């Protein structure tokens, strides 16, 4: 057995002594109320215990008995609909059995066994089973939440219970291998669910904004990231995957989401109804986020227990949208480790483990077909911040800018009316040569052509921008204000979108397609306006610029007929004048 | 522009990097000094197995 | 009374014969100055412990030292009736009369509030500054730091929010005037003028019989600059939640906080990791700010207003760093409008806001400033920015169009942002606002709707 | 056994009876989860070693710890049948075929070539590109970095030109059938897309039947990252020096390699250098670019090309500083080209080879190549400055000469820089050049000889 | 002495069984005898700075030490003689190891396996003057005067006739005892005694008008050429020494480029002197280090050359030292001082940089020796 | 400090006035800095000793006029600037210490003034 007591309790961490048989990165039970530690170092019979819950009364000579599980995540149903911790404890059970205050040493079931779930078997008792094979279909709302065989386990069946409710603990398929397949099954958080092969991303993910796709495209099965210095719109950009994503499985998880930000965002989901589902938004949101009211060391666990949950979903055969809300918070939590263990991290205030545990998080799942023949795609978006306000640091380069998309925010940029805001130049996408197939065939064979063509104009204005701030234009010409005004309209209506309004943005092909064709029209004719002898001053004073300036309020349903009537007005109020 | 450039602008846009630089650099004295004392602890600990 | 020192220097002591001490425990001690001080067992060890004294050592011999475990956990007596009474960081009343008897003795470490137990608020208040109550909308259970530079006032502006803090009677569709409104204070480092300046505006407020003051001076120990914050907020928890009153808490001198934070930062074992400040800083600014929030089942609330005083106008400085991220919706002060004589000198051009169409601007919060907020932004911008662009392009060069931009700058700022001893209600704001907005013809006023325009014509 | 454990901080492990074990060894460690893990044996004492687990950081325990001493010295078997193999990382089966065959044993850490037996370049490689064969001239056995940005994709422009390259040395008189070509690619930190995007292209046209691949996955620890270049470096040796092949090393993203290093050193009690990046780098970076070049009496040679990423491409970063001394000349990718969509992004203006006369000569690349290179330099450069004068003053108010120098630049990006994946020869690239230069009068041709003008217009 | 290895961290080795160890002592760590050096002792163990990287070394081996401090080797064969920063002959490395270099290489530092000419310029019963007259070697450069090192003014016995004698063979011995051979050892960290340090007053020709006639530094200057090489600047460096009035040239780099630095070496015999009318190679000493060369090779680079020029000075020759890549010299030093307690404290470089920087110029210039002869050590500081 | 103390003897007592013409304090800081880099006084302020003023205190102390005895001792520091900028401690700290300053700039050097 593993036994021992507290030697030196210092900070949220406990340093034990007398530890015999203790193994690295394994769950424990710590104190006398159960706070749960992790062996994060050995030095013989002393092992630095890291205790995810903060200490507050615990003292010398108290128990330290390690369980002997490899911080296993308990996989099963009941994930959908219901808040959970980053350390996986349902918050429902806490609020009802304590009070409204979070107290240290609250220990409840990680995966509830105060629930039962209707079983439909499918597998027959005469067959054999295979790792990654469906045993039946548990009906959780409108979704199909299959039950699979844990990888690295197979046998031959001999019995299969008939339909009825059963507790997740009870078996529902038994085998000749000495085992019983239950809907309660261990899989480590340090070991990935096995994949059949890796697939090349080649379908893009629709993140339903006309600037987070159209200009800088993001991939399905991809990875992407957005930063945000000092609260510039770090939290707000997940109101753009709130429901304007095409995922069938949405996992909102936060490394640390402060108290005020779960007063609006976390309560937002039971107050909404997703239109793709047709049913509620919380049906399709897992919820496994962590608060900053929740201890500092719970912030460090967060990432590895929700990534595996993302894999569990990916396996079933559903699009998974995982997005780690402010991944920057796991870094401070990781960095606190050094202080407490007598070590000093990576220089210039950088975390002690850089690439190692960042590259790992991102590549754990992502564009992979499974053992079981289903299509796994994981779209992961890091919503980091630079702690010191520099976008030039190791951890941004290794895995936050070498991904599918890199984006940026300025501080007076977003304040005008762009919510969220992006830098037109300084922001690129690496993946864009692999997102060209679907966009060609499905949308149009000039959707990849027009989207590079809009980006050209947007970044060419930059040419003149500089000289404006050097000594200015003291000469306005016909070819001058051409690029300049156009580009203006483009930044005014196409990058000022709001995520608080469903009329200023929404997930829809045709809105993106449409708006971008209106602008094409205004542009097209303007070049042939000047030649004839039409002053750019009058170009402003056509009402049609205002028609394109009232496409960002238009009702979604109305847009088709609206667009068709408006394309004609451009071409009429240009060629006439 | 010429006049202006050779005074306020140009060496000013210089002194900005310089000021920045030096303070980034000097910060890393505390790094090394702390890291020093860290080292001292580590060795001091393996020196209680073999002595006092 | 355990004797045997090993290290003494500052409010961190180490003394042996210990293992009976727990994390977060009240001890007492003896010193050679013939006085009995305090000590929180912040850290615990094999045959010693780390102690944190509630006073500066200025004398402590090694013949006479003591330790006596008073209590296992660490606490403060807190009772219902303590309103009308003043206090200090030690926790003794400074009134001159016997200390009141507790109902609960609650820990001073703080118990966090469930994110599940809150829900979106929507009842707004009059701060007596127009600019806030339009752009950010200061509602209960919400933070809104007022960023302040060094060489800038901090005291002046703060006072304005304290004597003109008042719920709407039904301007939002309801009141909370039906339940007592009260205020809590706690200063973390104050001089000779800031002491009296605050007290004499609380007699303006008319509140000194329904407020709890936890004044910490700079002549008071430097260790109580980080004790007092937590401490104060537990007397917030007691009176908002469990005795149903809407309590305004106002925290100032969160730079004097940070002085004391730094001390433990490097003098203890732990190493710096936030560009020359600690790395357990996060927790120190989490435990503080995250307590506050309107809880769903309670009528009452803790509305916290942080008031910074941060070194210069750097934004890489530790303080504005973490504070930014934490709070939802922010307000800034600068030196653009403090050279003009405009008190308060709020500037929202670099400032940011994240709640203004997020359970606010909609709901039981009026929609008649909904589109106004969105409009004011890009309109105020057109202003400020081109004031810079003019001195490059020409020296007076501005085109037909841009002329109008800059015309709306000087005007809006003067009228609107000078409030101070002048209160404006929800209605009074919008009227005036629209009349400066008539300086721009239709086409920049796309964001305001057809209704809005006529509404407040 | 080797029982005794002290510190498993991260991916450390200590073991007793470190006296048989040595520095620069590699070893099997036995743990109770059944895992087989390499790990170089570093910082050896006579009581305590440091070993660094090639598999995760989870499963280490203090009950089962043993070490099978493989061989004290750095080892790695080399084969000559590596010319159609495929491997990822260290050298593990992705071709399904055996990893190594021992025909010789060479370490991955030795002491590079005498300079007395180093020859200079005299042949050339054709990548099928324009600008990296005309304006800058890469030749057979050459050191030449490709400076990319992190905003920019390193990785694409890497593998593109990879498969695309087919040697051509006709004009010198050596064939493609008296010159074999071996493409060695060694990457690190590649994502799920990038890892599959490579193998596919390579397999597309024959570039994996005449090449051997390496690419270190992002699921792998940072200890294997390091051995990756040193690995493929040592293989490149046994081919070109000892069987007469002309290899091409393409390293991809040097930054990731240097990051990794930093963590190994920090646990090997050393202080990192400037900007917080390794200061013990100079040596390690040297041996990778200096264990290539030509050889006297052997026609083969390893040509060295590294690719690195830079946050803004500045020189303030250590990452270019170091490199830029040991390597000759420079290629650098700028933002302006790439944004607008030009591939390759290579701008000839920051670029300049330091060796273009000490590589090939007259008659080996046609005689006109020399002066036609310093024509196109000055013709282009002039025009990128009057693009920001194309509408201030215009081009209609500008001289005749300068008007031509505009259009010239535009057609240069379209036809010369860009060609995507199309191949080109020395002769077809000089063809493009002539046509573009016919537009300029003979009066504006003064950067070539009278011989060259009368050679073609 | 002889001791046993205890630790191996990095390229550096630390080994106990040392006692009575000298400072800057000859160390050949292991049974592989990697060229190393004893430094800063600690306890009954020492810290050992091993230039050549270690990766085959195991702990617990025997460590042979000479017990005499490392010195610069000075004898014949240096004129028209290729050597590196450890001062081994890079071409007899090529013949005895092949194209590639496999560490633990030790060969003689001068060509000692040749039979070199001799003529006695002194006799028995006369007394010698230090820094001057012993005997000359006729060579095919000019001459090379093999002179006795300073502070050795005693009586000589047994001076053997003009013929051919190996470097290790004796031609002379002293009457008062203490034997001497043609090879001489002079300390790496010390400079030879002078009588006055003069003032510069003979202009230093560079063979191109504008260079010296407009801006002279004369003979005993200290100059500099900034900006990195590859701008055709190397034109200047070669032709400089090539035309310039001297009788010996010493070329030295450290951290210099790849193949561009090997173009220089082969093109060096293809440079031609105006005075002799034949190659510059006849009368050139190389001690260049490339960049594949060992850690501290480059760091020791400087000091070698300085010394070596002072030898030619004492003889009555004019030397022309060319300090290529002064900036890259610092690279190595930073690395070494990091792993010790000489940690950075200035600005991205150790503060002992300025100390090691000075002495290189301080101990060169146009001065008169104990032997009474003149010569100059003009330095041109390519910082780059 | 030798130059200094030595002179105080001959200065006051024998009554002869002397002016100590001290040259580059650059090389002073430079050399000083090495020592504190192995005893861990950790020099740095901008990369120059942060204990600088401390040592310069006694050294430049005698530079005014005494009472009683005639003849005196007067310091004349002479040192370059690495940059015009008075940010780096080479001219900055030296500034504060001493009594006023006199720069020669480069504003007239440039013209041929001497």
């Amino acid at each position: 057995m593993i036994q021992g007591v507290i030697q030196k309790i210092a900070g949220p961490a406990v340093i034990a002594k007398g530890m015999l048989g203790a193994r690295m990165y394994d769950i424990c039970k710590v104190g006398e109320e159960g706070l749960v530690g992790e062996i994060i170092r050995l030095d013989g019979d002393t092992a630095f215990v890291q205790v995810y819950e903060d200490t507050s009364g615990l003292k010398v000579g108290e128990p330290v008995v390690s369980t002997g599980l490899p911080l296993a995540v308990e996989l099963g149903p009941g994930m959908l609909n219901g808040i959970y911790d980053g350390i996986q404890r349902p918050l429902e059970r806490i609020r009802e059995k304590t009070g409204i205050y979070i107290t240290r040493g609250v220990v409840v079931h990680a995966l509830d066994r105060e629930k039962k779930w209707a079983w439909t078997p499918m597998v027959k008792p005469g067959d054999e089973v295979r790792g990654g094979m469906v045993l039946g279909t548990v009906p959780e709302f409108g979704f199909t939440h299959k039950i699979l065989v844990p990888p690295d386990v197979r046998g031959r069946v001999k019995e299969v219970k008939p339909a009825g409710e059963y507790t997740v603990e009870e078996p529902v398929v038994v085998l000749e291998d000495g085992t019983e397949l239950k809907m309660y099954h261990t899989w480590p958080v340090r070991r990935a669910r096995p994949v059949q092969r890796k697939l090349d991303p080649n379908t893009p993910f629709l993140t339903g904004m006309r600037i987070l796709d159209v200009l800088f495209p993001v991939a399905m099965g991809g990875t992407a990231a957005i930063p945000g210095p000092f609260g510039s719109g770090k939290t707000v950009t997940q109101q753009s995957l709130a429901k304007w994503s095409n995922a069938d499985v949405v996992v909102y998880v936060g490394c640390g989401e402060r108290g005020n930000e779960m007063t609006d965002v976390l309560v937002e989901f039971p107050e909404l109804t997703d239109p793709k589902t047709g049913g509620p938004l919380m049906h399709r949101t897992v919820l496994i986020a962590n608060t900053s009211n929740m201890p500092v060391a719970a912030r460090e666990a967060s990432i590895y227990v929700g990534v595996t949950i993302a894999e569990y979903f990916r396996d079933q055969g559903f699009s998974v949208a995982l997005m780690a809300d402010s991944t920057s918070r796991w870094a401070e939590a990781l960095r606190e480790i050094s202080s407490r263990l007598e070590e000093m991290p990576a220089e210039e205030g950088y975390p002690p483990y850089l690439a190692a545990r960042l590259a790992a998080f991102y590549e754990r799942a992502g564009k992979v077909i499974t053992l079981g023949g289903e299509e796994g795609a994981v779209t992961i978006v890091g919503a980091v911040s630079p702690p010191g306000g520099d976008m030039s640091e190791p951890v941004t380069q290794s895995t936050l800018r070498i991904v599918g998309a890199f984006w940026r925010l300025d501080a007076s940029l977003a304040f005008r009316r762009h919510f969220p805001a992006i830098n037109w130049n300084g922001s690129y996408s690496l993946f864009t040569s692999a997102l060209d197939p679907w966009y060609r065939e499905n949308v149009a064979e000039d959707y990849p052509e027009l989207r590079d063509a809009i980006s050209e104009l947007l970044q060419r204005e930059a040419g003149l921008q500089e000289i404006v701030q050097l000594v200015g234009p003291d000469a306005l010409q016909d070819a001058e204000r051409l690029v300049i005004e156009v580009g203006r309209i483009i930044r005014e209506d196409f990058l000022q979108q709001n995520a608080y309004h469903e009329v200023d943005a929404y997930c829809s092909m045709k809105k993106a397609y449409g708006i971008m064709k209106m602008i094409l029209a205004f542009y097209k004719e303007a070049e042939a306006a000047i030649k004839r002898g039409v002053s750019i001053d009058e170009i402003l004073q056509l009402p049609v610029l205002e028609r394109i300036g009232r496409a960002r309020y238009v009702s979604e349903e109305e847009f088709p007929a609206y667009f068709e009537e408006a394309m004609k007005e451009i071409q009429g109020a240009f060629k006439a004048l | 522009r010429v006049n202006a450039l050779e005074q306020v602008v140009i060496p000013g846009i210089r002194a900005q990097i310089r000021f920045i630089q030096q303070v980034l650099e000097q910060r890393e004295r505390e790094d090394t000094f702390r890291l020093k004392r860290i080292k001292g602890k580590i060795e001091a600990r393996e020196a209680e197995e073999e002595g006092g | 009374e355990y004797t045997g020192i090993t290290y003494i220097s500052g409010p961190l002591l180490f003394v042996e014969n210990a293992k009976d001490l727990a994390y977060g425990a009240i001890v007492d001690i003896k010193d050679g100055t013939g006085r009995v001080r305090g000590g929180q067992v912040i850290e615990v060890s094999e045959e010693y412990a780390v102690i944190q004294v509630f006073e500066e050592t200025t004398g402590l011999d090694l013949a006479t030292t003591s330790v006596s475990l008073v209590e296992d956990v660490a606490r403060l007596g807190v009772s219902k009736e303590m309103l009308g009474r003043r206090f200090n960081g030690i926790g003794k009343p400074i009134d001159g009369l016997p200390p009141i008897t507790p109902e609960k003795r609650l820990p001073i470490t703080g118990l966090p509030l469930n994110p599940v137990a809150r829900r979106k608020p929507e009842q707004f208040i009059q701060t007596g500054i127009s600019t806030i109550d339009v752009m950010n909308t200061l509602v209960r259970g919400q933070k809104l730091p007022i960023f302040s530079g060094s060489g800038l006032p901090a005291n002046e502006i703060a006072a304005q929010i304290a004597r003109q803090a008042t719920v709407r009677p039904d301007l939002s569709g309801e009141g909370e005037k039906e339940e007592p409104f009260a205020v809590v204070f706690a200063a973390m480092g104050i001089t000779q003028r800031e002491l009296s300046y605050f007290i004499q505006e609380f007699e303006r407020t008319g509140a000194l019989s329904r407020s709890v003051l936890f004044l910490n001076k700079a002549d008071d120990p430097t260790i109580e600059r980080i004790l007092t914050p937590r401490m104060a907020l537990t007397v917030a928890e007691y009176l908002a939640f469990e005795h149903d009153y809407h309590v305004l808490v106002i925290l100032t001198d969160m730079t004097n906080y940070c002085e004391a934070l730094r001390e433990i930062g490097a003098a203890r074992e732990e190493i710096p990791g936030r560009r020359g400040y600690p790395g357990y800083m996060y927790t120190d600014l989490a435990t503080i700010y995250e307590r506050a929030g309107v809880v769903e089942g309670k009528k009452g609330s803790v509305t916290q207003i942080p008031i910074l005083s941060m070194p210069d106008d750097d934004r890489t400085h530790p303080i504005p760093d973490l504070t930014g991220y934490i709070t939802e919706g922010q307000i800034q002060l600068s030196r653009e409008l403090h050279r003009k004589g405009i008190y308060p000198p709020i500037d929202p051009l670099p400032s940011l806001s994240r709640l203004m169409n997020n359970g606010v601007g909609k709901g039981k919060t009026r929609e008649d400033h909904k589109q106004v907020s969105d409009q004011l932004y890009s309109a105020y911008a057109n202003g400020v920015d081109i004031r810079k662009l003019v001195a490059i392009i020409g020296e007076d060069a501005l085109t037909e169009n841009d002329r109008r931009y800059l015309q709306f700058a000087d005007a809006f700022e003067r009228f609107f942002i000078n409030q101070g001893q002048q209160n404006r209600s929800i209605e009074e704001s919008l009227q005036i606002a629209w009349a400066l907005l008539s300086m721009l013809p239709q086409g920049e006023l796309k964001r305001i709707s057809k209704d809005h325009i006529g509404k407040y014509y």
